[PDB]
């Protein structure tokens, strides 16, 4: 029972920690990509300017 | 005949004025592409990261 138990829960930790790293670390995407709009707005402004 | 001078003068004078506003105009492409190049260069961040 110990074996099975630890196995299941550790596998839980592993899986959740995989998605955990993914979600926490990759979440930087929006800040990183702010320029996507933050400068294309100026691109369009410059046209009429 | 004295008016012929003014007549020939004025088309050249106005064409020079045309060139003036045309050179004013073309600045758009320079700044547009400056933005394009710098933003696209930054876009490589998403890939390399």
């Amino acid at each position: 029972q110990f074996g099975s138990t630890l196995l299941s829960l550790l596998e839980r930790k592993d899986s959740l920690s995989f998605d955990a790293y993914q979600m926490i670390q990759s979440g930087d995407l929006y800040r990183f990509s702010i320029d996507l709009q933050q400068q294309d707005i100026d691109i369009n402004k410059a046209s009429l300017e | 005949v004295s008016e012929s001078y003014r007549r020939r003068r004025q088309e050249w004078e106005l064409q020079y004025k045309q060139a003036e506003w045309e050179v004013n105009s073309v600045e758009q492409q320079i700044n547009l592409q400056n933005m394009q190049i710098k933003a696209a260069n930054k876009r490589l961040e998403q890939v390399e990261a």
